[PDB]
């Protein structure tokens, strides 16, 4: 899964 | 003060602790952007992954963001105005990300691109609203970009769409002012 960050 | 500011803070903190007692997993199945077109009709979702943080340093960096610039356009732009960058901005940062690496996606920096975007150039187009970011952090925003593009694991495409949602914005705000 990908952080906005 | 900020009622916008504060009650945004506040839902990432509520649901990061649901995060901590349920598993990550077991509130990303309920908040995600819809990963089957079957749930599109599950109108929360489109917004809920801006509230979702997977580590502690990763919901202090965001809120801290958040407070400094999005109190800020509250202050001085209005409860309404930072609602509609908000919404607006969470909606398109959302689908951006999701069209470049599906819908496995948490967090505010969607939102908080796009404020720091507005910030920017409202304050470069419309000096007298009263907001600005210094040239000390549109240097950090701008190495914060590229050091997601060459890797952590970063949200690239919400990062990217939230950035131009918020100089759009400003820019439209900076013509009718």
């Amino acid at each position: 899964v990908r952080m906005a960050a | 003060a900020g009622p916008v500011t504060w009650v945004m803070m506040i839902a990432c903190v509520v649901v990061f602790i649901a995060m901590q007692i349920l598993g990550d997993q077991e509130v990303m199945l309920w908040l995600a952007w819809p990963f089957d077109p079957t749930l599109k009709f599950e109108f929360w979702r489109y917004f809920t992954h801006a509230l979702m943080h997977f580590s502690l340093m990763h919901i202090l960096f965001n809120l801290l963001w958040w407070w400094y610039l999005g109190g800020a356009v509250e202050k001085r732009l209005g409860s309404g105005k930072l609602i509609v960058i908000t919404l607006i901005s969470a909606l398109l940062s959302g689908y951006v990300q999701q069209k470049f690496s599906g819908p496995w996606f948490g967090g505010l920096s969607g939102v908080v691109f796009a404020l720091m975007g507005y910030v920017w150039l409202r304050g470069e187009r419309d000096p007298q609203s009263g907001i600005y970011l210094q040239r000390g952090l549109i240097i950090f925003a701008l190495i914060w970009i590229v050091a997601g593009w060459f890797d952590m694991s970063m949200a690239n495409g919400a990062h990217i769409a939230g950035l131009a949602v918020g100089l759009a914005m400003a820019f439209v705000d900076s013509l009718n002012a």
